[PDB]
């Protein structure tokens, strides 16, 4: 069984560094070519770099929008390639892919991808503030769920006990540089005076976590 | 660098269909298309090289043609293991280049979303900044159109759209549209509505709310 395993992701401010990992097992780790591919929604799947076996110099190749800013290497004796990046900008963030190019074809093996978030904002959890069920059959009520960085926040309802008919939806990035997000729930418009309602939001980069009792107003 | 266009970008299938969806490259390239399936929360996976050839343990419904720009994958009965994105990449020449993908989603039968709107919360409202978040739960197809109005001006780069993945039960689609304005913005208008346009709805829905009522 061939396997790829990257690490060392995370988060870093424009201008920083930081060096990706990647160990492989399950194949004769020399003989072939190790490569780094990126993957965001704004540019889909971008190869990033590539470093060929020593048996051919172990030359290295590089996508041009980051050519000169990282390196690419490999230690044989450990079975792994790294990517080193100098002077980030905030479109590298991504989730990057160690992966094995079969001698100038197919990327035959991927790794599970490692995530890249390039980013000035500060560490911050969210504030919570209901989204009330309207006074006016079936009621919808809610949690906003706004300016907290990073990603993610875990949203559940009522400890758990409640899942049908949640839709928290994916966090959105505001021109602030903070996400922002909304976790609803539909319920039967006669259990609102008999069911209490919270939404108990966990961030773990801030240490932050927040019930609230959401109520008719 | 060599350019690949996939399209449809969506692909709306119902299991046991058998669908095809197209990768056109800007420049020729023999037979140097590769196509990959990545699941959601997935790593992109190998599924046909040099265009046509089967990788093994790959499942036989799984078939590619085409040579020089146009190429094309075709499942032959779709499975629901198979609702993934799906990529193109040419290994022509250097740098090697995938497309943008396509989306395998399921068909179902046309649903109208349910619309809910909410008002600022008193505590955010406190706090100086104002969000107005209208729902609409449970709708297929994916297109919706939500227009934000306060005051009967229809508003233009203050809002945002989220929507859910299809839901792995019912096969619908949930979307979210927050308007954010400053409080001291919130508080110089009345009425704020949200009127919503789908292919599920006779007519279209607007939900709406007078500032500071109830």
């Amino acid at each position: 069984e061939v396997k790829l395993e990257e690490s060392g992701g995370g988060l870093v401010q424009p201008g920083g560094s930081m060096k990706l990992s990647c160990v492989a097992s399950g194949f004769i780790f020399s003989n072939h070519w190790m490569n780094w591919v990126r993957q965001s929604p704004e540019k889909g799947l971008e190869w990033v770099a590539e470093i060929r076996s020593k048996s051919i110099n172990s030359a290295t190749h590089y996508a041009e929008s980051v050519k000169g800013r990282f390196t690419i290497s490999r230690d044989d004796s450990k079975s792994a390639v790294y990517l080193q990046m100098t002077d980030l900008r905030t479109e590298d963030t991504g989730v990057y892919y160690c992966s094995r190019n079969y001698y100038g074809s197919t990327y035959d093996y991927w790794g599970q991808g490692t995530t890249l978030t390039v980013s000035s904002a500060s560490t911050k959890g969210p504030s919570v503030f209901p989204l009330a069920p309207s006074s006016k059959g079936t009621a919808a009520l809610g949690c906003l769920v706004k300016d907290y960085f990073p990603e993610p926040v875990t949203v559940s309802w009522n400890s758990g006990a409640l899942t049908s008919g949640v839709h928290t939806f994916p966090a959105v990035l505001q021109s602030s540089g903070l996400y922002s997000l909304s976790s609803v729930v539909t319920v039967p418009s006669s259990s609102l005076g008999t069911q209490t309602y919270i939404c108990n939001v966990n961030h773990k980069p801030s240490n932050t976590k927040v019930d609230k009792k959401v109520e008719p107003k | 660098d060599i350019l690949l266009t996939q399209s449809p970008a969506i692909l709306s299938v119902s299991p046991g269909e058998r669908v095809s969806f197209s990768c056109r490259a800007s420049q020729f390239v023999g037979s140097s298309i590769h196509w990959y399936q990545q699941r959601t929360n997935g790593s992109p996976r190998l599924l046909i090289k040099y265009a046509s050839e089967s990788m093994s343990g790959i499942p036989s419904r799984f078939s590619g043609s085409g040579s020089g720009t146009d190429f094309t994958l075709s499942i032959n009965t779709v499975e629901s293991e198979d609702i993934a994105d799906y990529y193109c990449q040419q290994s022509h020449s250097w740098p090697f280049t995938f497309g943008s993908g396509t989306n395998l989603e399921v068909k179902r039968t046309v649903a109208a979303p349910s619309v809910f709107i909410f008002p600022p919360s008193d505590e955010q409202l406190k706090s100086g900044t104002a969000s107005v978040v209208c729902l609409l739960n449970n709708f297929y197809p994916r297109e919706a159109k939500v227009q934000w109005k306060v005051d009967n001006a229809l508003q233009s780069g203050n809002s945002q759209e989220s929507v859910t993945e299809q839901d792995s039960k019912d096969s619908t689609y949930s979307l979210s549209s927050t308007l954010t304005l400053s409080k001291a913005d919130y508080e110089k208008h009345k009425v704020y509505a949200c009127e919503v346009t789908h292919q599920g709805l006779s007519s279209p829905v607007t939900k709406s709310f007078n500032r500071g009522e109830c």
